[PDB]
């Protein structure tokens, strides 16, 4: 709707800094499953005798 | 005609996204770090991996709880069968109870 | 504190922060040696006190684990408990006594 | 994307690997610890005077 987005820009940056909240949640998940699973720097494998 | 919420929530302009890492890169961290830990004990922490069997590794961890180690030595098959069976109760405890 | 075995660690202040400098000891040049369990010397089961077996091929010597420095098997880096019959992996070699020497 | 290089340690049950040498690594960590503090008046921001 035109009209409800006319009135909505008079009310600022909310959305924007909504938005801003919500991107720094995503990248922090990644950054805390990154922090978690990549410790090893080298993939290892098991030799094939068990 | 069987409605979901998860379009009622797209038509309403509400998104996830996917995350970076699939589950596949997820699972092939794992089994490196349980292949580094298995073949070279906590070398593989520290540096590169040096490899030692896995019983001098385990008279290692035995010597680091304040046991000697010939404690493991002359009960490995009861402590491997051991290991075995707390494995298998594992199994079992995760395909019963679903809390 | 740091990517290996930590030695000492040093602060510096930032701005809103700090800053540690942390010294740790990284094991470099890697080498293969054949190590055992324990060595069956005379019937008794001999295994070292703080250290491991390792043979270059033809002798066998007993090292710290974090330092290639070998040593002469003797008795008074092993300790002996039971027979060499229960371990797996055991070993024939022969254990210095420093006091056969003492008494010739 | 890439999680790293392969590698396979060469596991055996009479074979140990042992360092000949060693290296003194120094490395850098930076932690936060205090932010900005602010002050705000209602009155002066709402209102002003
Ligand atoms: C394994 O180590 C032993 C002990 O150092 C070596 O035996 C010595 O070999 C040198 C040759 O460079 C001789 O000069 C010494 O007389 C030997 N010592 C004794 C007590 O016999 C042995 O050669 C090494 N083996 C390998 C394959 O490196
Ligand atoms: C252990 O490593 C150090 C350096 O990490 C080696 O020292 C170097 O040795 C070479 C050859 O003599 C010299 O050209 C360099 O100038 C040395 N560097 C330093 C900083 O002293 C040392 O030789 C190694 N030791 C062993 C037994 O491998
Ligand atoms: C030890 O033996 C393995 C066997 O393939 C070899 O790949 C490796 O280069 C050798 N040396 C070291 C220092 O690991
Ligand atoms: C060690 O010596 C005993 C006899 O003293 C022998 O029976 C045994 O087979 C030897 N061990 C090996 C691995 O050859
Ligand atoms: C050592 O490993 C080999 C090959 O993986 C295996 O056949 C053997 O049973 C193991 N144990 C001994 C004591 O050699």
């Amino acid at each position: 709707s035109t009209e409800c987005s006319n009135l909505l820009l008079q009310y600022g940056s909310f959305c924007t800094q909504l938005k801003r909240a919500l991107t720094g949640i995503a990248v922090e998940q990644d950054k805390n499953t990154q922090e978690v699973f990549a410790q090893v720097k080298q993939i290892y494998k098991t030799p094939p005798i068990k | 005609a069987a409605r979901d919420l998860i379009c009622a929530q797209k038509f309403n302009g509400l998104t996830v996204l996917p995350p970076l890492l699939t589950d596949e890169m997820i699972a092939q961290y794992t089994s490196a770090l349980l292949a580094g830990t298995i073949t070279s004990g906590w070398t593989f922490g520290a540096g590169a991996a040096l490899q030692i069997p896995f019983a001098m590794q385990m008279a290692y961890r035995f010597n680091g709880i304040g046991v000697t180690q010939n404690v493991l030595y002359e009960n490995q098959k009861l402590i491997a069968n051991q290991f075995n069976s707390a494995i298998g109760k594992i199994q079992d405890s995760l395909s019963s109870t679903a809390s | 504190c740091g990517k290996g075995y930590h030695l000492m660690s040093f602060p510096q202040s930032a701005p809103h922060g700090v800053v540690f400098l942390h010294v740790t000891y990284v094991p470099a040049q890697e080498k293969n040696f054949t190590t055992a369990p324990a060595i069956c010397h005379d019937g008794k089961a001999h295994f070292p006190r703080e250290g491991v077996f390792v043979s270059n091929g033809t002798h066998w010597f007993v090292t710290q684990r974090n330092f290639y420095e070998p040593q002469i098997i003797t008795t008074d880096n092993t300790f002996v408990s039971g027979n060499c019959d229960v371990v797996i992996g055991i070993v024939n070699n022969t254990v210095y006594d420093p006091l056969q020497p003492e008494l010739d | 994307m890439s999680l790293g290089a392969e590698n396979s340690v060469a596991y055996s049950n009479n074979s140990i690997a042992i360092p000949t040498n060693f290296t003194i690594s120094v490395t850098t960590e930076i932690l936060p610890v205090s932010m900005t503090k602010t002050s705000v008046d209602c009155t002066m921001y709402i209102c002003g005077d």
